[PDB]
RNA sequence: CCGAUAACGAACGAGACUCUGGCAUGCUAACUAGUUACGCGACCCCCGAGCGGUCGGCGUCCCCCAACUUCUUAGAGGGACAAGUGGCGUUCAGCCACCCGAGAUUGAGCAAUAACAGGUCUGUGAUGCCCUUAGAUGUCCGGGGCUGCACGCGCGCUACACUGACUGGCUCAGCGUGUGCCUACCCUACGCCGGCAGGCGCGGGUAACCCGUUGAACCCCAUUCGUGAUGGGGAUCGGGGAUUGCAAUUAUUCCCCAUGAACGAGGAAUUCCCAGUAAGUGCGGGUCAUAAGCUUGCGUUGAUUAAGUCCCUGCCCUUUGUACACACCGCC
């Protein structure tokens, strides 16, 4: 009915854990035909839990203080690198892109005002919004990182970081900090 | 100083105004200068009336012992509606127009005219 | 032996705390024993009424 | 939250409402029209703060009286109260239970006779007393 | 301000307003703005189509050979200013959410009582006192300097590259500016020569008529590069060509061909910010004979995060204390 960039159907992606189901923002309620739109949607909270998680991904890959209008670089790579992951696994990038999403979301952190033992002193759990939000972040600075120094393109690293936490390795640099955030959490108990 | 500000203010009073502000400023007698400040009435001091109601004045006063500063700020009634007291009132004046009695509670009543 | 993973709706939030926001009480409840909620700080936006993810059940528990 | 004010910034709104008694509601688009031209009052923003709970000043006066005071709510909910003159007495029963000590000081402006002034007998042990102690 | 209430009745700042931003196919009107329809002319497939479509080409105010203001403009208005609902609360003074709506907070101007030995006497023919006043601390002229460099600090700009550079092709803005009192000095189209810098004819424009439909940058799409301090970067450094200036050296500025240094994302610390926001990215104005890494504005692309707290810094009110009152950078 969609066919996001002339395919991938919505109608298949499925979303594990119900802590989530509402917080992924895939699905064809909100089933852009492309993550691009000037909707107001930062004005006030909680439009972006509900800005499909694309445009998420296309407006934070945006971010390195070098390029900071450059949406159109966001979409192209995007496309490409989802090209590049149906190609690689046949099976929907949204898919596999919400598969790592959940993968690399961690639960547990550390926050309080005293003394500090290794990043604070209390572990605490984390909201799923926080928690998306700062999964699809380690994913694009993953991504920005390896394309760094490297002849790989942006895409093709988004990519492998995304089939990498999907799956779960322990070589993405974004599950590789998650589980780190998880452990000394769990430490700071 | 003082006699001749509260004279003026005085006339400036009879004269017909919401209020006043005058400033004297400079040395007086002594060496230390410092102003000192006589006011009366109303005296609006912030947005756009100001710049229609009150008018101000500054004159330097050229005394043996160097210069005096003079402020006056006048403002102008509004009731005039366009004469020496401008139109437009200050908004805070939206006045209750008051009915009549209209009460009439007598039974339906026919005059043919 | 390590308690399961468990789900946690969110019910009426107490307030945040950490004396920055950095953490709210959040009062959640495991939809199996849905007579026992326990009182809970989490980071983050709350969004009153939905459900959060939780490791280890007895945590935490302190009254401002 | 941020349900957190100064009592000056809520005095806001009474500066306003009873002043023009005559043009309130129970309201959210058109008692917004009349407080928009109506005072000397240096910026923009704050418009909604003023006026937000104003028209709940007069949901009030449509179930009870407040400050206010609006000249118009005390006059008609007194001439309310004014009517409901009871027809027969709120006290003509004519029997009023009454102790011996009763009895006899009325005997002291003597007259305990002509009346009914029927009696009441007294506590006697008399559990009133109020209390005093532990053991 | 409710609410209390030895207070009552007022005043200033504060929250209206002014402009700006957000809408009206509602009003008035547009040959210095147009838009349509038409009639032309050129066009294309034409085998014919054909009311197929192209035109920022021409004309429809030299007086009908057509109308309209929608697009643009700017005035009048209106319009957005707690009307509806539910929920919270003594249900009291506002918010939360939702509906609808151009919009449920558009940003600025102003801004009280007082006060600061804050700065300015280099703004003035504003000025007191003092100083100088002919071998002038006046004034003008010539030259130099304000640019000077073992070092330390501030604001910035460019970069450290492949979300890139190079080359070529494509497609878009908005403020605002423009010919002279003195004052000479404007914005510039078009054409010709010169690779460029430029020059020479040639107009238009004192401006919604010309620059200008401001054919902006970023960005767009094809090429090359390949992770090399490399085609990144462009400091330093030679020679040549222009331009303004009476005068250009310590280089006014620009252009060409040359040279290719640090820089491989920076500590200790520290600044700004939350919606067209920060930031990328250009364009105007002032400065200006030549002058922008400055600044003021204008746009273009366009975010992440948060709707909390006193943790640091600091501020407002209330109680407390005190030996302080130049008021804790105090006192002792
Ligand atoms: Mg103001
Ligand atoms: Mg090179
Ligand atoms: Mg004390």
């Amino acid at each position: 009915d969609i066919k996001l960039f002339g395919k991938w159907s919505t109608d298949d992606v499925q979303i594990n854990d119900i802590s989530l189901q509402d917080y992924i923002a895939v699905k064809e309620k909100y089933a852009k035909y492309l993550p691009h739109s000037a909707g107001r949607y930062a004005a006030k909270r909680f439009r972006k839990a509900q800005c499909p998680i694309v445009e998420r991904l296309t407006n934070s890959m945006m971010m390195h203080g070098r390029n900071n209008g450059k949406k159109l670089m966001t979409v192209r790579i995007v496309k490409h690198a989802f090209e590049i992951i149906h190609l690689l696994t046949g099976e929907n990038p949204l898919q596999v892109l919400v598969n790592a999403i959940i993968n690399s979301g961690p639960r547990e952190d550390s926050t309080r005002i005293g003394r500090a033992g290794t990043v604070r002193r209390q572990a605490v759990d984390v909201s799923p919004l926080r928690r998306v939000n700062q999964a699809i972040w380690l994913l694009c600075t993953g991504a920005r990182e390896a394309a760094f120094r490297n002849i790989k393109t942006i895409a093709e690293c988004l990519a492998d970081e995304l089939i990498n936490a999907a799956k779960g390795s322990s070589n993405s640099y974004a599950i590789k900090k998650k589980d780190e955030l998880e452990r000394v959490a769990k430490s700071n108990r | 100083v003082r006699r001749a500000c509260y004279g003026v203010l005085r006339f400036i009073m009879e004269s017909g105004a919401k209020g006043c502000e005058v400033v004297v400023s400079g040395k007086l007698r002594g060496q230390r200068a410092k102003s000192m400040k006589f006011v009366d009435g109303l005296m609006i001091h912030s947005g756009d009336p100001v710049n229609y109601y009150v008018d101000t004045a500054v004159r330097h006063v050229l005394l043996r012992q160097g210069v005096l500063g003079i402020k006056v700020k006048i403002m102008l009634p509004w009731d005039p509606t366009g004469k020496i007291g401008p139109k437009k009132p200050l908004p805070d004046h939206v006045s209750i127009v008051e009915p009549k009695d209209e009460i009439l509670p007598t039974t339906p009543i026919s005059e043919q005219k | 032996r390590v308690q399961p993973i468990k789900l946690a709706r969110v019910t009426k939030v107490l307030g945040r705390t950490g004396s920055q926001g950095q953490c709210t009480q959040v009062r959640v409840e495991f939809m199996d024993d849905t007579s026992r909620s326990i009182i809970r700080n989490v980071k983050g936006p709350v969004r009153e009424g939905d459900v959060l993810t939780l490791l280890e059940s007895e945590r935490e528990a302190r009254r401002l | 939250m941020g349900r957190v004010r100064t009592k000056t910034v809520k005095k806001a709104a009474r500066v306003i409402i009873e002043k023009y008694y005559t043009r309130l509601g129970n309201d959210f688009h058109t008692n917004k029209r009349v407080c928009e031209e109506i005072a000397i009052i240096p910026s923009k923003k704050l418009r909604n703060k003023i006026a937000g709970y104003v028209t709940h000043l007069m949901k009030r006066i449509q179930r009870g009286p407040v400050r206010g005071i609006s000249i118009k709510l005390q006059e008609e909910e007194r001439e309310r109260r004014d009517n409901y003159v009871p027809e027969v007495s709120a006290l003509d029963q004519e029997i009023i239970e009454v102790d011996p000590d009763t009895k006899e000081m009325l005997k002291l402006l003597d007259f305990g006779s002509l009346s009914n002034l029927q009696v009441t007998q007294p506590t006697v042990g008399m559990n009133f007393k109020t209390p005093r102690g532990p053991v």
